[PDB]
């Protein structure tokens, strides 16, 4: 097959925690982007720097697929120019982003009775991430004047915190799986095309 | 729960 391995992207069994967002390089392949854009399963399919309709008529040097889980009400932060815990401390898109943000409700897989607390987000950081930066550090965050000595305590917080995905949560508090496609043009041959 | 309430990744519990 010449088909790009979007099967693996969209059908992966494990999705990353957003602070540790996964990147898959896509190269040397074809895809029918309209199979994705025409899907009734993607409640978000928002492109930047390119129209979704044009994708099958474009080629790129490489494509990258970033993926992770966040709350439905945080999907709005996965866009250029946004602020909030996710855009500021977990996954940041640049102003000049060329790509598409894709999301779907994953409550059936990612919530459990009694709550699924497996997925993490970074709640505290001394500064905002730069675009496409990834911070997987676990230093105790010093929120006051007293040093933390590597230990949780007053004003001394573990910087990663659990989402609490309960099946009966209001919809925006349910888990959504996100795939961000970024389309890379270099001064080099194209390797990823439409059909 | 993966941690006791207030500890670890359960600070907000
Ligand atoms: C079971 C549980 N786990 C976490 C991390 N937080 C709460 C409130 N409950």
């Amino acid at each position: 097959t010449n088909l790009c391995p979007f099967g693996e992207v969209f059908n992966a069994t494990r999705f990353a925690s957003v602070y540790a967002w996964n990147r898959k390089r896509i190269s040397n392949c074809v895809a029918d982007y309209s199979v994705l854009y025409n899907s009734a399963s993607f409640s978000t399919f928002k492109c930047y720097g390119v129209s979704p309709t044009k994708l099958n008529d474009l080629c790129f040097t490489n494509v990258y697929a970033d993926s992770f889980v966040i709350r439905g009400d945080e999907v709005r932060q996965i866009a250029p120019g946004q602020t909030g815990k996710i855009a500021d401390y977990n996954y940041k898109l640049p102003d000049d982003f060329t790509g598409c943000v894709i999301a779907w409700n994953s409550n059936n897989l990612d919530s459990k009775v009694g709550g699924n607390y497996n997925y993490l987000y970074r709640l505290f950081r001394k500064s905002n991430l730069k675009p496409f930066e990834r911070d997987i550090s676990t230093e105790i965050y010093q929120a006051g004047s007293t040093p933390c000595n590597g230990v949780e305590g007053f004003n001394c917080y573990f910087p990663l915190q659990s989402y609490g995905f309960q099946p009966t949560n209001g919809v925006g508090y349910q888990p959504y799986r996100v795939v961000v496609l970024s389309f890379e043009l270099l001064h080099a041959p194209a390797t990823v095309c439409g059909p | 729960c993966p941690y006791v309430a207030g500890r670890x990744t359960c600070l907000x519990c």
